[PDB]
């Protein structure tokens, strides 16, 4: 029952699915991070997904890493919706 | 069934275009030719003229 974010429905007109888009797994080992980019631009009724991931190794959570780096398209949405606002969600469980 | 030709039911399949100018993400197809190299020809690649 983790879709707490929504509670009623309606009607709906775009259902794309595909693989996740964040691929990278920490199974590996730890000490270094993820560095997850996006961005996002709705122009002439369409959206575009640019990410990129990078490793980092020290935390230092103070600025962004000194580097260049490419950010290529990854899917293409054709919903031409007005868009104003940015809203972020997280993944809290229970107390631990 | 013993009923005449005009009073047999048919089934009506009925369909609507809205050309609506935002999504355009639905229609028909568009059928693609055998490929040719090394020689002088029109192409015609995702819409590239
Ligand atoms: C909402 O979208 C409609 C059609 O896409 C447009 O005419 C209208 O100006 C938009 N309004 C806002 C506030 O973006």
């Amino acid at each position: 029952s983790e879709f707490r974010v929504y509670s009623s429905a309606n009607n709906c007109t775009f259902e794309y699915v595909s693989q996740p888009f964040l691929m990278d797994l920490e199974g590996k080992q730890g000490n270094f991070k993820n560095l997850r980019e996006f961005v996002f631009k709705n122009i002439d009724g369409y959206f575009k997904i640019y990410s990129k991931h990078t490793p980092i190794i020290v935390r230092e959570p103070e600025d962004l890493p000194q580097g260049f780096s490419a950010l290529e398209p990854l899917v293409d949405l054709p919903i031409g919706i007005n868009i104003t606002r940015f809203q972020t969600l997280l993944a809290l469980h229970r107390s631990y | 069934p013993t009923y005449g030709v005009g009073h047999q039911p048919y089934r009506v399949v009925v369909l609507s275009f809205e050309l609506l100018h935002a999504p355009a993400t639905v229609c028909g197809p568009k059928k693609s030719t055998n490929l040719v190299k090394n020689k002088c020809v029109n192409f015609n690649f995702n819409g590239l003229k």
